[PDB]
């Protein structure tokens, strides 16, 4: 400061810091900035949800926020075009085939840790825009004077006391020396508790008895405290090996360091995969006000879905009353696989509104001055309520984040008073009630900024949204936890203060049923979250091969790789306000975003740039690698033996069902010891068994006494109960997983024909056919493989069989100037495009043919379920072979349009082989001789009728020998 | 989408203390309103003699173009959505030798509506000239002229549902402006400024919320073309056209069904497998339908239209009522009659069981498109009672497509394409196969409220406000011989691409299995397709709309074997194109005396003429050739013969069987509660070919728990509260149940029964099973049933799977059936109707099918023309090749006209005259020698009387259209071209504020 006195400028900077900080100051009241104009008023949410890539590829505005019937399917197709040039049947021609793969996307409550570390903070970052002018800006002068003017002393004659208590509790749970907590300033702690508590009420669809059972509510109807709302679940269930995928990684992981809330979500997720179990009721119960260690689980399972868990109690009174109910909340499966979990409206909260109106503040409580909320006391309840508990909540994902926010604010009982309604409310809180009143009006009318609400906008998106590709036949993505801080409730502003009444351009109640907010906080983690399993799905190791050290496994081998990881570089951050600290390991999303959108980068979506300036940092090690909860380990039809990692990869099978993406790639049991490096190929896979300790006859385990054992499969379970077993496999080349297909149709090329040579992989023109062959030998049905030397590390023999795409052309492990496709199987079946498969190999060792692709790719929305049918249309292999050239032949030649013999088509490819006896070979003594004509007999019976009108009958007849006799001889 | 609305952005800034005006009244977007009317009214009075120009059927209006300023308003809300850019308008362009044929066929076609099956025919009499020379003198016999008529039969196709239409709103002002009305009720007002008269309060926005589900927006282009099927559908039902009834009574009345195969007095052939079952159930008198042939021989099955698609709704069902996500629209309003015909279209659901054209009934309902008369937009519904008939009928197409398309006049005519694709050619020659086609439908994925747009824009009358008018049908029957011109084109185009597919494709026959015989011609057509949207790329731009697989279209296959052109046909967007459905499941005949076929020795060397006449003496069904029980038989090998395969094994037919004894557990209680409704259901009708798959695959999905699975289990009484799981219905394997096997009634005696009740398609419908559960599971109810007919009489239960079943498998392979044939007899006789195109040249000594100077034909036609001829007269020629085959054509083995494809050379050697008038048509003399017989043609097209057609057109009625409406302004004055239209508010900027309270927070002093 003292040299700002000595520069030529520096009276000049002095004098406008100060006369600016004098002037703003006197009249704080008059400040907000959400009101300045149609798009800033209501926060700048109109347009996000869709960026413009996007809608190019798409999808539609109606918000992927699960509603009854919601799926997402991606789609790509291909159209490949082979010109044929000795074909077995005429001599020229080219044959185009068209498919289409479907991807599946989830999108739900992201189970995987929430780091959220909750400190009150006083700053003036976000806060509030009446906060803002109160505080000058550089110049530290005592306010109190000026701000008198504008607040009664009631309200802040009132705050100041309450938060000298709050500070004194918070200084009680981590024993702190109490100098060093500080009273908070900060608002994304309110923007978040209010905000979290309606994109829940909203996004959720809501299951009331509206009659007899259970039935929807339309858009617009009441919410009654028994209103199951579920939530989808980032997650897929299934039969064969994966029952669920994809837990979160690091449940897996040998050790764990879970927290109270997991290990009796992950524990009700488990019993959720017996391949005969509906909604796990979980319910908790018995919870102290000093403290929690003495809470009893149940578990109950009934076999069907929709029996989900109900309760005795209405909205609980005080929250002494509504913790001994205790908090139950159910978890179901689904339809079309997504496991949806269900929770109800008197769970989330404890009727706070205890209304006490316009008198001084009494000697300890909060109170709300809500002004001109009228007849929303309900909505307004559930917003701003200690939530059931009120004080450790057990609710399995962001409502135990945001119960805890709740909790660093208040002490179990400290009662909150609503004041600006009349005595009492009911609780109905019909929906834009809600969001009309509810959620925009709390924010708006407090002034609270933009800042502080994209924040608390994109967090959540963020633990509402994590979007995870469904391959069920390997896991997905271990969608990896977020590191993020909020305050705690009070507020300076918020809390105690004035609600200023007055808008700017769209008016609190003209705002529907927030689909704007509700969509545009939903979407931005799915469409950011998609690229990283899409880039995932993109870019993997380049040799195929991950190395792995000694006695390793897969969670270690999953750090190590983690050294040679590439990111793309962020650019401007302007927006994060300072919390722009790395581990290295925390790379924003929307560093990935940036990699396959290339085009956001500029700042022109708020989708990027909201992402990334305020975007959870989440982590990135255990990104690769998969965990899914698997029936049993160690008989799974791909144990790759260990030892092929030893030797090499002399086998490697790829068999791709008729319809999906998905590759059931094969993995290598992978704590499989040696003294160094070998090379394992395609992936490493670990399976573990945990058990928990037992439940007392009904359904008990004490919250602290759950306590996992890792153990292998090659260690004894009698003993210790198990729930489920850990199988995480890593993989490098993305064939045959489902991300592949997440990673086409998002980041992929479309639309442009390109040749065989230019997609293929390998580089000599010799080598780019030997590939096309491979897959096109695939697709008929007739595995084909690739041989090499043995020399270098590829796996001296890669086949596939099944239906596969041209991209996954892309991704076959190279193939150089050593080896020649040889087909396994030669048994000649009626296939497609082809028979004999051999013809076929030497088909394509001539360059008689090639294939060019082109392929446009769609993401979409469905919302109505659908019903397809794939269709094979197939020739014979019998008659294959024969149709001799019928064109080069100069009879057909001429009974034929001229185009017709003009144009390039053909039916096949390659013919067949096999031909049953083959004329109409009949033993004589069977033509029987026509008896001599009989002359003048009139024809009236023979010559064709002409046309006269009606219709007339047959009579024809049998008798039904008993069936059920017949049935005697039985079927069929 | 990238950018925020440039109406949201913009500021009051700079303001200033004397900044009195409101904000409403400033930061108010531009409008100019009013849009100048764009189009010409009228048909063009001559201007002499006053007579009125004459287009015909044809009604042309005037539609609303919008001001410059006025789209960009609409744009700046609409920042992100998706709207298709404009569908290309091609006309179809042929090829120049196929540009003659399909301009004549096209002139005059007139159906004639009999008993299910569309009709036409040329009646022809033609002249034979037999040329022949003298040493450089011609020489002339023609005797007498052939009176006969060519008919070309057209059955609607085998329809199933698969692929739903993506989520693009088709284009329109209505689009655009629904669009904005979902997106301001949902995403509250200031994401548009309220949107419509009526939307302006809330009372009237929850209202409008309350009923409209929330992806709902606007795909009439799409909804329009299924609608246009299924009125098309019920114009083949209530034909006269004189017919007046009640819609119950409509339902309940038996008009002949469509069902697949030719059958005669002695002989039925090539049925599908639908059909064989629907033989039993005519034979064995167990079910309520007959199956019946119209003239011909043709087949027909006599049900009520209510036991084919509409069995199986429990009386929570009808009239498509609102909220059930179904599509809703809106009914312009007129006497009852017409508004009676909507909701008739779309009764308690009909799912898709196929009788030939059941299906086109169906198909309205199945993509939901299911108009409501009640709930303010459309009129007061109209009692139980009320007797539309086809005039009514045909209002509602005149309608639907004058409010539809919005006058586009791209998707109207894009419409007749899949309407014509919809529609083969018949069979009718007694063994024709040759038929591996079914046309797949779409379902809208979309679903908007119908009568919310019209109610929110409602100023003053509480009712959908668009008004029919005498004209709407003018257009209706305009449009209806629009789709009857253009499926002449693609009925040609397909026996084109079949001739490909036959002459050249390999078909073959082992063991003489007909499916597998079919399946592969199926397949060649399906690569015949695909190739002609010619690139990879165009196909992504062609299919913008449609998210089934590329499946490609139907009329694809038309596209190819004609002329080629494949964006006429479907454009590159063309929303709702019905791909290609295998349909081929067999031949399969029957006979008097259930009898093999004898085989004829025919011998080839020294044609006589009184073998020839023995055999046109002989039965038109039962000679076949080759018998192909061990042996393949292509026609390469064996041209122009028909392998008759023998009764038809357990083995073939395995992909097909539906009952089985191979269940594992809790299969075998859904299997055995399958089993015992076939078993007792008297009266069921079959037509939907259910496999061994659709039972496997449903039985899988019955076992497992889903919630719908698991409701239908607890519904229909197993498995909740069930003691006898075990032991009473797991070891209960039918051929242990007593008493009657086909009758409902259960005693109290009986012992052994599955579960002592029976429910039918409504009690398990009222306990809440999805109509698409329901529907599957007694469809596959119904095929056991169917199937257990055929068992009881098959030489086994097939407990040997080479035991023999009752019927045939005989294919004729190398033949055009007489539907075939006759098709191209009648696109052969438009273009000579003058000239005399000489067909056959030297007859003997060279290929029948031969292209020589003038043809205005390729030469199948030719030929084709002249074994229809032959027919009509009394002739069976006999063409005979060196190698080993003999056929005929004019009458034939299979009877009546029936050319035989030339994969061998064929050649003409002696003609047989069946009767003597003696008053022949010279060309046994010409066989003698070698020469030409020129047929000059006279036609005579098959014009029905008034009481049986698809279109009647009103020539007077062009009185009305003509003159061009206007409005002449006298007193000077300027009214321009202008009429108002909607407008919207925009967002515009309200300042709010609040009345003042005092609480004990604020300052106040």
């Amino acid at each position: 400061a003292t040299q700002m006195q000595q520069r030529d400028n520096g009276e000049e900077t002095l004098a406008n810091i100060k006369h600016s900080a004098r002037s703003e100051l006197k009249d704080m009241n008059v400040s907000g900035l959400a009101g300045i104009n149609i798009q800033a008023g209501g926060y700048d949410l109109t347009g996000l949800s869709l960026t413009d890539e996007l809608i190019a590829q798409g999808l539609s505005n109606v918000g992927l926020l699960p509603f009854e019937h919601s799926r997402v399917v991606l789609e790509l197709a291909e159209a490949i075009t082979v010109t044929a040039n000795n074909t077995d049947m005429g001599g020229s021609g080219q044959y185009c085939e068209q498919g289409a793969w479907r991807a599946w996307l989830h999108v739900g409550l992201n189970m995987a840790k929430h780091h959220v570390r909750i400190r009150s903070s006083a700053a003036m970052d976000f806060g509030t825009h009446r906060m803002m002018a109160c505080d000058p800006a550089s110049l530290d002068a005592s306010t109190i004077s000026a701000m008198s003017r504008n607040v009664t002393t009631a309200t802040m004659n009132a705050v100041s006391r309450e938060m000298k208590a709050m500070k004194a509790l918070a200084a009680g749970r981590s024993r702190m020396s109490q100098s060093d907590i500080a009273d908070n300033n900060d608002c994304r702690g309110f923007a978040f508790g209010v905000l979290s508590r309606m994109v829940m009420h909203n996004s959720a669809r809501r299951h009331g008895v509206v009659n007899g059972r259970l039935q929807e509510l339309g858009e617009n109807d009441a919410s009654t405290a028994d209103t199951y709302l579920t939530w989808e679940l980032a997650c897929a269930h299934g039969k064969g090996e994966v029952a669920i995928t994809p837990v979160p990684a690091a449940w897996l992981d040998p050790e764990a360091q879970l927290t109270g809330r997991e290990r009796v979500f992950s524990e009700a997720l488990a019993r959720l995969v017996d391949p005969d179990v509906g909604c796990v009721h979980v319910k908790i119960d018995g919870v102290t006000q000093n403290a929690a260690e003495n809470a009893r689980v149940h578990y109950a399972t009934r076999p069907d879905p929709m029996s989900w868990l109900d309760d005795n109690t209405g909205l609980s009174a005080d929250s002494n009353a509504g913790r001994i109910s205790g908090e139950h909340y159910t978890l179901w499966k689904g339809r079309h696989s997504k496991v949806h979990l269900t929770i109800q409206l008197k769970q989330l909260y404890h009727r706070m509104s205890t209304t006490a109106a316009t008198a001084e503040p009494r000697a300890d409580s909060i109170v709300y001055y809500l002004k001109g909320f009228e007849g929303l006391g309900a909505c307004a309840e559930f917003l701003l309520a200690n939530s059931r508990f009120g004080h450790h909540s057990f609710l399995p994902g962001v409502f135990g984040v945001t119960a805890d926010v709740h909790e660093a604010a208040y002490a179990q009982n400290q009662a909150l008073f609503l004041a600006g309604i009349g005595d009492r409310m009911p609780p109905a809180t019909f929906t834009k009630a809600q969001l009309a009143t509810a959620t925009y009006a709390l924010m708006r009318r407090y002034d609270i900024s933009e800042r502080t609400c994209h924040f608390a906008i994109t967090t959540i998106g963020h633990m509402v949204a994590q979007t995870a590709v469904r391959d069920l036949n390997n896991g997905s993505l271990s969608p990896l936890p977020f590191r993020v801080n909020l305050s705690p409730f009070l507020v300076q502003g918020v809390q105690f203060w004035d609600m200023n009444d007055t808008e700017g351009s769209v008016s609190v109640h003209d705002m529907g049923i927030g689909k704007e907010l509700l969509t545009a906080t939903y979407a931005l983690g799915a469409m950011a979250s998609l690229a990283h399993v899409c880039e995932q799905g993109g870019t993997g190791e380049e040799m195929s091969a991950i190395e792995v050290s000694r006695f390793t496994d897969v969670h270690t081998v999953a750090t190590d790789l983690f050294r040679k990881v590439v990111m793309t570089e962020l650019g401007d951050l302007k927006l994060r306000g300072s919390e722009v600290t790395h581990s290295s390991q925390e790379a924003l999303f929307a560093q990935k975003m940036k990699a396959v959108w290339s085009s956001m980068a500029e700042g022109s979506t708020r989708l990027y740039n909201l992402n990334q300036a305020y975007g959870p940092f989440v982590d990135v090690q255990l990104a690769r690698i998969r965990s899914s909860f698997v029936r049993d380990i160690g008989a799974s039809r791909q144990m790759m033996d260990a030892s092929a990692l030893i030797k090499h990869a002399q086998n490697v099978t790829y068999d791709w069902p008729q319809n999906e993406s998905g590759c059931p790639v094969q993995f290598i049991a992978l704590p499989v010891p040696s003294t160094i490096t070998h090379y394992a190929t395609p992936a490493i896979g670990t399976e573990r068994w945990f058990a928990t300790t037992r439940l007392n006859a009904a359904g008990s385990k004490v919250i602290s006494e759950i306590r996992w054992t890792n153990g292998l499969n090659s260690d004894d379970r009698a003993g210790v109960h198990v729930f489920a077993y850990g199988r995480s496999t890593i993989v490098s080349s993305p064939l045959g997983c489902a991300e592949a297909m997440a990673a086409m149709v998002i980041a992929g090329e479309h639309k442009v024909v390109r040749r065989h040579t230019s997609i293929a992989r390998a580089q000599s023109a010799r080598t780019a056919n030997i590939v096309a062959g491979a897959v096109l030998g695939a697709r008929n049905g007739d595995m084909m493989t690739i041989i090499r030397p043995s020399t270098s590390v590829a796996s001296s023999a890669v086949h596939l069989r099944g239906y596969i795409p041209m991209a996954a052309m892309n991704m076959l492990p190279i193939t150089d100037g050593d080896c020649d496709l040889v087909v396994a199987d030669t048994r000649t079946r009626p296939g497609r495009m082809s028979t004999s498969p051999e013809a076929h190999r030497r088909g394509v060792l001539a360059s008689d043919y090639h294939v060019d692709i082109a392929t446009d790719g769609n993401i979409r929305h469905v919302a109505r379920e659908v019903y397809t049918v794939a269709d094979i249309p197939t020739v014979s292999e019998r008659v294959s072979g024969l149709a001799l050239r019928p064109y080069e032949r100069s009879c057909v030649r001429d009974a034929s349009t001229l185009h017709s013999m003009l144009c390039g088509a053909v039916p096949l490819l390659y013919g067949g082989g096999e031909p049953m006896k083959l004329g109409d070979n009949t033993p004589v003594t069977n033509r029987q001789a026509l008896r001599p004509p009989e002359y003048n007999r009139n024809p009236a019976l023979r010559m064709p009728a002409r046309f006269q009108m009606g219709t007339t009958a047959c009579a024809f007849t049998k008798a039904l020998g008993d069936v059920r006799a017949q049935m005697e001889l039985r079927e069929g | 989408m990238s950018a925020p609305s440039d109406q949201s952005q913009e500021t009051r800034s700079p303001t200033s203390v004397g900044n009195t005006v409101a904000a409403d009244v400033q930061t108010s977007v531009h409008d100019k309103p009013t849009g100048e009317l764009k189009g010409s009214d009228g048909t063009g009075i001559h201007e002499a003699t006053g007579l009125p120009i004459d287009k015909r059927g044809e009604v042309p209006t005037v539609q609303l173009e919008r001001t410059a300023e006025s789209i960009a308003k609409m744009m700046d809300l609409l920042r992100s959505e998706k709207f298709t850019a404009a569908a290309a308008d091609a006309k179809l362009m042929l090829q120049q030798e196929f540009q003659n044929i399909v301009a004549c066929a096209k002139n005059a076609p007139q159906m004639t509506v009999n008993a299910g099956r569309f009709y036409l025919g040329c009646n022809s009499t033609t002249a034979i000239i037999a040329g022949d020379t003298a040493d450089g003198y011609e020489i002339e016999y023609s005797g007498k002229r052939i009176e006969g008529q060519c008919v070309v039969a057209l059955e609607p196709l085998t329809i199933t549902l698969s692929g739903s239409t993506s989520s693009t709103q088709d284009n329109s002002d209505s689009a655009k402006l629904f669009a904005l009305a979902v997106s301001q009720v949902w995403g509250g007002a200031s994401t548009v400024g309220i949107v419509a008269p009526m939307l302006q309060t809330v009372a009237q926005e929850q209202t409008f919320r309350a009923r409209v589900e929330r992806d709902s927006g606007f795909q009439h282009h799409a909804a329009l073309t299924t609608v246009v099927t299924t009125i098309v559908g019920w114009l083949m039902h209530v034909g006269d056209s004189a017919a007046k009834r009640s819609r119950d009574g409509w339902l309940d009345h038996q008009t002949d069904f469509a069902v697949k195969g030719m059958l005669t007095p002695h002989i039925a052939s090539g049925m599908d497998w639908a059909g064989v079952q629907t033989y039993s159930a005519s034979a064995m008198e167990t079910t309520t339908d007959r199956v019946r042939a119209d003239y011909a021989g043709r087949m027909v099955v006599h049900s009520t239209l209510r036991k084919q698609t509409l069995r199986s709704r429990g009386t929570g069902d009808t009239t498509e009522t609102e909220n059930s996500g179904r599509y809703l629209l809106a009914l312009p309003k007129c006497d009852a009659g017409v508004a009676a015909a909507a909701l008739a279209l779309t009764w308690g659901k009909p799912k898709l069981g196929g009788a030939g054209h059941a299906n086109l009934t169906a198909v309205m309902s199945e993509a939901g498109v299911g108009y409501i008369t009640g709930v303010n937009g459309t009129r007061a519904t109209p009692h139980a009672d009320t007797v539309f008939g086809r005039e009514e009928l045909v209002y509602l197409l005149g309608f639907a497509l004058r409010h539809m398309a919005d006058a586009q006049e791209q998707v109207i005519r894009n419409v007749l394409a899949q309407v014509a694709s919809l529609f083969r050619p018949a069979a009718c020659s007694a063994h024709e196969w040759m038929n591996v086609h079914g046309a797949l439908m779409p379902k809208v994925s979309r679903p908007m409220n119908e009568p919310a747009f019209r109610e929110v824009w409602n100023v003053a009358n509480s009712s959908s406000d668009l008004q029919m008018i005498d004209r709407d049908k003018l257009n209706g029957e305009h449009f209806l011989r629009q789709l009857a011109q253009q499926i002449t084109v693609n009925c040609t185009g397909t026996a084109m691409a079949i001739y490909q597919a036959v002459l050249a494709g390999p078909t073959g026959i082992t063991d003489g299995d007909t499916t597998r015989l079919q399946k592969d011609l199926y397949h060649h057509l399906f690569q015949y397709a695909t190739t002609t949207y010619a690139d990879g790329v165009q196909v992504m731009q062609a299919n913008t709309r449609m998210a089934n697989k590329m499946v490609p279209p139907v009329n694809a296959l038309a596209a190819w074997g004609l002329g080629s052109s494949m964006d006429s046909f479907t454009g590159p967007h063309c929303a709702y194109y019905f791909g290609l459905a295998d349909a081929a499941d067999g031949c399969f005949y029957s006979t008097t005396t259930g009898r093999t076929l004898s085989v004829y020795a025919v011998d080839v060397n020294h044609t006589s003429s009184d073998s020839y006449l023995a055999m046109a003496q002989l039965e038109p069904g039962l000679i076949a050739t080759a018998t192909g029980t061990g042996s393949t038989i292509t026609t390469n090998v064996e041209a122009a013969g028909v392998v008759d395969g023998g009764l038809v094994t357990e083995g073939h037919v395995s992909l097909y069987t539906t009952i089985s004894a191979q269940w594992n557990g809790l299969q075998r209680e859904v299997y055995n509660w399958l089993l015992w409704h076939a078993c007792k259901t008297e009266d069921s009708s079959h037509a939907d070919i259910v496999g061994a798959e659709e039972v496997k695959s449903a039985v899988e999905w019955l076992s497992s728990n889903s919630v719908e699975a698991h409701r239908f289990r607890s519904s229909a009484g197993l498995g909740a509260t069930e003691a006898a799981g075990s032991p009473g219905r797991r070891a209960w394997r039918l051929h242990h149940y007593d008493g009657q096997i086909f009758s409902n009634v259960i005693a109290d005696t009986e012992r052994h029964p599955y579960m002592r009740r029976l429910y039918t398609p409504s009690e398990l419908r009222d306990a809440r099973n999805d109509l698409f559960v329901v529907d599957r599971i007694w469809k596959i109810v119904m095929a056991m049933r169917a199937q257990l007919m055929l068992i009881s009489v098959q030489e086994d239960g097939g407990r040997h799977q080479h035991s023999k079943h009752y019927f045939g498998e005989a294919a004729a392979i190398g033949v055009m059936g007489h539907g075939f044939t006759n098709l191209f007899a009648y696109c052969a006789s438009t273009v000579h109707g003058g000239r005399e195109a000489r067909l056959i040249s030297n007859c003997t000594d060279t290929p029948m099918y031969k292209k020589e100077a003038n043809d205005l034909v390729p030469p199948m036609m030719k030929v084709a023309q002249l074994s229809t001829l032959l027919a009509h007269g009394g002739a069976w020629c006999n063409a005979v090749n060196m190698g080993g085959n003999s056929t005929s054509i004019g009458l034939s083995i299979l009877g009546d006209g029936t050319m035989p494809l030339q994969t061998v050379p064929w050649t003409v050697n002696e003609i047989t005259y069946l009767s003597e008038e003696g008053a022949r048509h010279g060309i046994e003399a010409i066989i003698d020698t070698n020469g030409s017989v020129s047929v000059k043609v006279k036609m005579t097209m098959l014009e029905p009387r008034q009481r049986f057609c698809l279109y009647d057109d009103n020539k007077t009625s062009s009185y009305i259209t003509a003159q061009e409406s206007r409005t002449a302004t006298y007193v000077t004055l300027k009214l321009g071209g202008t009429k108002n239209a909607n407008t919207i508010s925009g967002l515009v900027a309200h300042d709010y504020k609040l009345a003042t309270t005092i609480l004990a927070s604020t300052y106040d002093k």
